[PDB]
């Protein structure tokens, strides 16, 4: 429920998981940024459509 | 007493009177709803059977 | 149920106010919930603060009745003269001294805000919510508090309506409140206006004669006359107690319609291996090196329809059988599951051949020819009903650990009953009929389009209770016949059954099986070798009835209900464990001899039940289940005249018709019916209530 | 009682008014149009529905209501598009 | 680590599919719920056949390879296949035997206390069974068809929209909406669930599932014989049917039950409070009800959650909940006695008789409840019509019919008169005339010849043969010599009527209710039992019960003050522990309010001690914040602590003081408080997530960085934050003051419009 896009709040909830594993878990931070790049460059193909 | 059975059943009845009946029930309801009951005997009384 | 639905998320009193508003300052039976917000939405806003002086802050206008608010709308010009606001506003405010007006709206807030801003303009403190968090407000916002407040308010109700998915209805006036009607099509309207049934066309007339109707005592007329013109028949069933006896068809006698022989069925024993017997389809091939491997029927047979096929075949299985269990034919199979494709024409060219008519074009259906009563399905059940040599053929399960009050009850019935029953000759076939279906059922999965040699077995231990210590009970399995599948058509398997059997054939009963004379068997007893007979026979197999046939065990249990129930109907009466006793004591009436009248006590007259319900599971025709479900209002009848109730049937010829209708060429279903006949007679004769021709 | 229907249609309107369109799924099979078949609800309504978005645009509506609306709005479309599988060799 | 980039690829790889792509863009997220139901597992037309299919093939089942990979041997130990490379899904095809293999042989450990509590449910009702004694007879039994009787019951039973949310909050925080209703009020059961479920993620999908169950009586419409504790239903079918009957039974049942009837009389009292004083009902038996707190087994519960969801309706608790917005109906309650309506309709009448009275002229058909006794009315023209009564004891049968006399109300009615005027007419209460049906009633239930009175009332005919085993004699035997007109007893019980329905209105000033526009369904005053037992049960607020002393008063309320007004922002107790300054807490004016109430002899002695623990706390990671309360009033001034003559220990919980364990709650003498949003106590770390919020929703304005839930507890007062709420939806809030006035608020105003 919520009044948000599956796409926007799935691509909302992976950038908090990986805040929440980068922060204090055990993953890298440039890996994060690929994260990031990846989901920014998922937007983009979502939103020429 | 008397056992009850039916012959013919769906047959015999009509969503001719189906509508009237539903007209007759949605009164008093709403005309907004009452448009939306007697919608369903309609596409009966004007029905394709394959 | 809309109070149920407002009364559950907002609060219990706040609804009433909707409740009571929503008579009189509109008419929306929905709409209590979007106000029911509104309302709640303002007191939060007004209540909890109060000016520096005892009097205070805000004062609330909207929940008051909208004639009320009007007059309060009014004390403003008395108050402050200013121009008299056409608009009644929702809150008066005394510390600021302005009009206040809440607005809550779904969307993007510009949308509400900037229709509400063209109502009033500058004029009232007009402040506008939206649920998800989002805000437009005049100039001034209320204090840091009650927008903490009243938003987080809003934000779950939002939720609440996203759970039960109330959101297009709730839109405020200017947006979809207005938009509400159902939406009229002119196809629609069109259908509608010449669907009616009445002399009226259009529909309005037809909804005004039913929205002003009002009913009269003319009805009692209408149903005179109805019943004047009706003639119903007021039956009575003194005058027609005979029903005709019963109709029977008259013919050639009923042939043998079950998959597989019983009575004459041969056996041909074999002690089992557990590493052997595993395979189940091995069983034939360890069969082969003993005697099978000899039997070979002659050319000319008694009683065939096709012998040189059969003939063939059989040396194909049995040139199967030393190799591998399967038939290796491409172009045999076709011709013997033809035993026929029909080859077709597109419309569109035949047009030609209509015009020119050529290979003779006609249209034709086929209906199935009516048999006559059995005599040898009488002698069948009293074979069926006997114990067998053998002792146990359905595997059964094990016995659960027991608790002495109902356990010990259960686990005893269950061992007693299952002793009865597995010793009889119908269990055997049950036994045969669920292992080979079985096997067959597992084949078809295993090779679809091919041909495959299955065997007609059933599984049996031997018991010995002589007193002495011999070497074992004897474990084992015996052997009926072969079988061969055919995969054809998803939909009906074609197949092939092949029985050795000790007894002459009948052609009155036999006459789709098609018979020959094999050679000899050794027969033997002590406190000598007949010849051997090979029926044969082709039939059809539904996956369905492959399905229901493999689980035949089933009839052990609607035996044991109807069983049971009466040994504990008797016992209750007495309030003692009369199960025991009612099993060996109560009679129960099994047949006739002599002409007299038999009973038997009902743990042997129980193997007719089971005997009963395993052919209902074999004989099941579609003229079989419209038989009992017609049969069913004569026994009705029959208890009725029992226990002199004084019934009665409408229009019996016409039961009698649907009876006979359903009469074709089953054995069984024609059985029953002959049998019904000689209970009515029999009944007739105790007590009076039926005709003996 | 005196008002049996009004009530018991109240209780309906407001199951109904309620309801997601998506609930429709749930049911015996019924007739596809699009390839003129019997199908399990759910699939032919998906076929239905789709339709309808690739003729008109995606359905927005998520009620019984607007899906109503929608299919009284298709009688007057003079054309409607399918989902229809055709085989070339 | 790459289990979070491979699904952001996916997605990557799904939003350039410009198909799915406008599908997963247009509209709400609730679409999913359509989504997933346009798929179809399989085609269902032959179950038992297709398995018997399914299984006849050696290596159809589909199955997980990694695990199987990393844990053991894909291979066989006899030479017959197990695993191939050969696929669309990322599961690998595998044969059933497998399954079996890894059961015996695989290497596993430890697992034991994990399972059973998550099926409590299951593992319970097996429990029960161990617990009972046996035996066995027969009879023709006569059941009792129809009642809609808890099965399968468990202690904190609840609605299914609530459930949901505890399934919400105890399977995962990460996706959960801010539900405050739930979880302010029922905190602690939320803790004990959360707590043994959320630390070890196993089977996420399955013990929700299963939890969803563990709180729902299955209220089935089933044929029971006499027994009917909502134990014994579980197990039904063993004990007994139409011809079957077992013993021993009765004593081993859960403690749910009785704490039941404890509620009803609990109702009972809060019911006579407002009996108490006639100026209002309304406005008052409310607060009672909000007030009084409930101490379930291993749970404190509000009152007001188990009247509104309790399921077993009496007389009492429909009165009870009549105050609220719950809507229970299908129930009609008369005195001690039961009823349903069936048949028919009419409307109340006025009618002055010589003994204003209120007949109903139905032609109506109604179903009788009472004890060990049912039976069936019809009443026309304020007369009985027909009658039957299908009773188990004599007496009760007597009782039934009585009180069904009582409320047919025949002419016989008003002709006897001993006494009533003296006493029965004009009840105690403010002056208040008490309703007549009632009036003769009480007058039954006086004495023993009162009950012979109007059963003599009644016509008396020696009945007819076809009437011996039908006749009802006067003492309530079947002999049939003499015997009641228009009755007639059945050899057997009488079935229960059932209707899905629910009704509510308002109640009169008098604890009537006048629901669905008349019925009377209140009675009033059902029983007057004029007795004050209690066991663990809380009271608050005026209650006109004494269980508040002056010393005691000064106590509660003056710890009260500190706790309750604690909190909100900076200058209150969590602002001043987040910046480890511990002197402003001790000079604070709350605590000058409780100073005067302690010894003056060892004052210093005491503030020493209580002054040390403070500051030893004040290091983050060991202060326990229970204990702060305690010890704080004592540090003002310059073991055993007497505040006016009554000691309170650190630790040790006491009378004055109970320091409870593993749950945010505290009792004094009689009563509880407790607050929620300031805890970060060392105990409380499985909802340390859930307890800090005493946060609301504000505006969506600033650049607030979203953070993380677990994040959430840094950020100070006065700090608007964005934050990810629920399935989808991205709000705003900050540290704000409590929630307030949710009822009042608006009840208030709609008291001051009239």
């Amino acid at each position: 429920i919520g009044a948000m896009s599956i796409g926007e709040a799935i691509e909302e909830k992976l950038l908090e998981r990986a805040k929440m594993k980068r922060d204090i878990g055990a993953i890298e931070d440039s890996e994060y940024e690929e994260i990031k790049d990846i989901i920014r460059d998922a937007k983009k193909a979502r939103l020429e459509s | 007493n008397i056992t009850g059975d039916n012959s013919k059943w769906n047959e015999c009845q009509q969503p001719e009177a189906y509508l009237a009946l539903l007209a007759y029930i949605t009164k008093d309801s709403s005309d907004l709803m009452k448009d939306l009951c007697s919608v369903a005997p309609v596409l009966f009384c004007n029905k394709f059977v394959k | 149920t809309f109070a149920e639905i407002a009364e559950a998320f907002l609060e219990p009193e706040a609804v009433r106010i909707a409740k009571e508003a929503v008579e009189e300052y509109g008419d929306h039976e929905r709409k209590i919930i979007q106000i029911g917000i509104h309302f709640q939405v303002c007191c939060m806003f007004c209540d909890e603060y109060l000016s520096t002086n005892g009097s205070d802050r805000f004062v609330l206008i909207e929940g008051r009745k909208r004639g009320t608010a009007v007059s309060l709308q009014n004390e403003l010009c008395k108050s402050y003269d200013l121009e008299p606001l056409p608009f009644l506003c929702d809150i008066f405010d005394r510390e600021e001294k302005q009009f206040v007006e809440i607005g809550i709206t779904r969307k993007a807030d510009d949308s509400y805000f900037q229709s509400k801003f063209g109502k009033l303009g500058n004029s009232c403190k007009i402040f506008v919510f939206s649920y998800d968090g989002r805000l437009d407000k005049n100039c001034e916002g209320p204090m840091e508090e009650q927008k903490l407040r009243i938003f987080s308010f809003l934000a779950t109700a939002a939720d609440f309506l996203r759970k039960e998915n109330m959101f297009n209805e709730i839109f405020l006036p200017d947006n979809e409140e207005t938009i509400i009607e159902m939406k009229k099509g002119k196809t629609f309207l069109e259908l509608r206006d010449e669907s009616v049934p009445l002399p009226f066309q259009t529909y309005e007339q037809m909804k005004d004669y039913c929205e002003k109707f009002k009913g009269n005592p003319r009805e009692l007329a209408s149903k005179v006359s109805q019943m004047q013109s009706n003639i119903k028949l007021p039956i009575k069933h003194y005058e027609q107690n005979k029903f005709r006896q019963i109709r029977l068809p008259k013919g050639p006698m009923a042939p043998y319609t079950h998959k597989f022989l019983m009575e004459e069925a041969w056996m041909f024993t074999k002690i089992s291996d557990p590493e052997r017997s595993r395979a189940g389809e091995i069983l034939i091939d360890f069969f082969k090196k003993g005697n099978l491997s000899a039997i070979r029927p002659k050319d000319k047979p008694l009683q065939g329809k096709y012998p040189i096929h059969y003939k063939n075949l059989w040396n194909q299985i049995k040139a199967a059988i030393a190799d591998r269990t399967m038939v290796i034919n491409e172009n045999d199979h076709s011709e013997f599951l033809g035993g026929r494709a029909s080859k077709k024409i597109p419309e569109i060219s035949l047009t030609q051949d209509v015009i020119t008519t050529e290979g003779l074009k006609q249209s034709e259906n086929k209906l199935p020819e009516p048999r006559s009563f059995p005599r040898w399905f009488n002698a069948e059940w009293m074979w069926a009903i006997k114990d067998s040599d053998l002792t146990g053929w359905v595997p059964m399960a094990e016995y659960p650990p027991a608790d002495n009050e109902l356990e010990d009850y259960a686990e005893h019935l269950n061992k007693t009953m299952e002793g009865v029953l597995q010793g009889t000759n119908c269990a055997r076939e049950m036994g045969k009929c669920i292992l080979t279906v079985g096997a067959l059922m597992t084949e078809c999965r295993l090779f679809p389009g091919k041909i495959k040699v299955v065997p007609i077995y059933a599984r049996s231990k031997e018991r010995k209770s002589m007193q002495e210590g011999l070497p074992v009970p004897s474990e084992m399995d015996c052997l009926f016949g072969i079988c061969v599948k055919s995969k054809s058509h998803d939909g009906m398997y074609t197949i092939i059954t092949f029985e050795f059997s000790i007894r002459e054939p009948n052609l009155e009963k036999h006459q789709k099986y098609t018979v020959f004379e094999a050679g000899h068997t050794t027969v033997r007893m002590k406190k000598r070798e007949v010849p051997l007979y090979l029926y044969c026979r082709t039939t059809a197999l539904s996956k369905i009835k492959n399905d229901w046939l493999s689980k035949a065990r089933r009839c052990f249990i609607t035996t044991m209900d109807t069983v049971e129930t009466i040994c504990l109907r008797e016992s209750a009466k007495a309030e003692e464990n009369l199960v025991e006793k009612t099993l060996n004591e109560k009679q129960m009436w099994i047949g006739k001899k002599n002409g007299e009248l038999i009973a038997q006590p009902l743990r042997e007259a129980l193997r007719v039940q089971l005997v009963q319900q395993f052919y209902f599971c074999i004989y099941n025709d579609s003229q079989l289940e419209g038989f009992c479900n017609e049969q069913k209002k004569i026994l009705m009848a029959l208890e009725g005249d029992k226990k002199n109730k004084s019934s009665f049937g409408f229009n019996p010829e016409g039961l009698l018709e649907k009876i006979e209708e359903c009469l074709i060429n089953n054995p069984m279903c024609l059985f029953m019916a002959q049998r019904l006949n000689e209970l009515v007679i029999e009944a007739s004769k105790r007590g009076a209530k039926f005709f003996k021709t | 009682g005196e008002g049996f229907f009004k009530h018991c249609v109240m209780e309906a309107e407001t199951e109904i008014l309620k309801m997601h369109f998506s609930r429709l799924t749930e049911g015996r099979q019924t007739y596809d149009w699009t390839s003129e078949r019997n199908m399990p609800a759910a699939t032919a309504l998906q076929l239905t529905v789709d339709a309808i978005k690739e003729t008109e645009g995606p359905f927005k509506g998520t009620t019984m209501l607007e899906y109503c609306n929608k299919m009284i709005e298709m009688l007057d479309w003079k054309e409607i598009k399918f989902k229809k599988v055709k085989t070339v060799v | 680590m790459s289990l979070l980039l491979t699904i952001a690829k996916e997605y990557k790889r799904l939003c350039q599919d410009a198909k799915a792509a406008q599908m997963m863009t247009v509209g709400t997220v609730s679409n999913y719920t359509t989504f997933k139901k346009w798929t179809t597992s399989r085609k269902e037309k032959n179950p038992s056949l297709r398995m018997r299919w399914a299984m006849s093939s050696k290596f159809p089942i589909i199955a997980n390879k990694r695990m199987l990979e990393e844990a053991q041997i894909p291979k066989e130990h006899n030479n017959v296949a197990l695993w191939e490379d050969t696929e669309k899904r990322d599961h690998v095809l595998a044969s059933a035997s497998c399954i079996n293999y890894w059961n015996f042989c695989g290497p596993c450990v430890n697992n034991s206390e994990v399972i059973k509590e998550v099926y409590k449910s299951r593992f319970g009702r097996l429990e029960r069974r161990k617990e009972i004694m046996w035996k066995e007879l027969r009879f023709t039994l006569v059941d009792r068809q129809r009642r809609r009787v808890d099965t399968q019951p468990v202690e904190q039973r609840l609605r299914t929209g609530e459930i949901k949310d505890l399934q919400m909050w105890t399977l995962f925080e990460d996706e959960a909406p801010l539900a405050s209703k739930f979880i302010l009020d029922n905190y602690g059961l939320v803790k004990e669930m959360r707590s043994k479920f959320a630390n070890k993620p196993l089977n996420k999908e399955v013990v929700a599932h299963m939890l969803e169950k563990q709180f729902n009586p299955e209220s089935r419409f089933l044929p029971v014989f006499g027994a009917i504790r909502p134990e014994r239903m579980e197990l039904i079918h063993a004990l007994g049917g139409e011809t079957w009957i077992q013993e021993a039974n009765t004593a081993g049942i859960s403690n749910v039950d009785q704490r039941k009837n404890d509620i009803r009389a609990v109702c009972r009292k809060v019911c006579l409070a407002a009996n108490a004083s006639i100026m209002n009902a309304k406005s008052k038996l409310v607060e009672y009800i909000k007030s009084t707190s409930m101490r379930i087994g291993e749970t404190e519960r509000k009152l007001e959650e188990l009247i509104l969801e309790t399921d077993d309706v009496s007389p009492e608790v429909t009165l009870c909940k009549s105050a609220l917005g719950g809507q229970l109906g299908k129930t009609l309650s008369f005195g001690p006695m039961l009823l349903k309506k069936i048949s028919g309709s009419g409307v109340k009448v006025k009618d002055t008789v010589y003994i204003q009275f209120e007949y109903w002229s139905e032609q109506e058909e109604f179903y009788g409840e009472y004890k060990s006794a049912t039976a069936l009315f019809s009443r026309k023209e304020r007369s009985l019509e027909w009658i039957t009564i299908g009773g188990g004891i004599n007496e009760d049968r007597k009782r039934l019919l009585a009180m069904c006399m009582i409320f047919c109300r025949d002419g016989d009615y008003f002709k006897d008169a001993p006494a009533t005027i003296t006493m029965a007419d004009l009840s105690t209460k403010l002056g208040r005339e008490i309703p007549y049906q009632y009036v003769m009633m009480n007058w039954i239930q006086k004495s023993e010849d009162n009950l012979e009175a109007l059963l003599y009332s009644r016509g008396i005919v020696e009945t007819n043969p076809g009437k011996m085993g039908s006749s009802m004699g006067i003492d309530g035997s079947k002999r049939a010599i003499k015997s009641l007109r228009a009755v007639t007893i059945q050899s057997g019980k009488i079935d229960m009527p059932e209707s899905k329905e629910k009704i509510h209105l308002e109640l009169s000033d008098n604890l009537e209710a006048f629901d669905s526009s008349g019925r009377i369904v209140a009675t009033i005053l059902d029983l007057p039992s004029d007795k004050k037992v209690t066991f663990q049960d809380v009271s608050f607020q005026h209650p006109d019960l004494a269980v508040l002393r002056d010393e005691k008063t000064a106590i509660t309320k003056g710890y009260e003050a500190l706790i309750k007004r604690l909190g909100t922002g900076d200058n209150d107790i969590p602002s001043l522990i987040a910046k480890k300054d511990y002197l402003s807490l001790y000079n604070l004016p709350e605590v000058k309010l409780m100073a005067p109430l302690i010894r003056p002899n060892r004052k210093g002695v005491y503030s020493r001690v209580a002054r040390k623990l403070v500051s030893t706390q004040v290091t983050t990671g060991h202060y326990s914040l229970h204990e702060l309360i305690k010890v704080l009033p004592f540090t003002y001034f310059a073991r055993l602590f007497f505040s006016n003559d009554s000691f309170v220990e650190p630790g040790v919980n006491n009378n004055v003081f109970s320091w409870s364990k593993a749950d945010s709650s505290k009792i004094y003498c009689h009563g509880i408080a407790i607050r929620v949003p300031l805890v970060v106590g060392d105990e409380h770390m499985d909802t340390s997530l859930a307890l800090l919020e005493g946060f609301s929703v504000c505006e969506n304005d600033p650049r607030a960085p979203m953070v993380t839930r677990q994040d959430l507890i840094d950020v100070g007062f006065g700090q608007k934050v964005r934050l990810f709420v629920g399935q989808g939806s991205v709000r705003t809030f900050k540290r704000t003051a409590s929630q307030r006035a949710a009822s009042s608020d608006v009840n208030k105003n709609v008291k001051k419009i009239k």
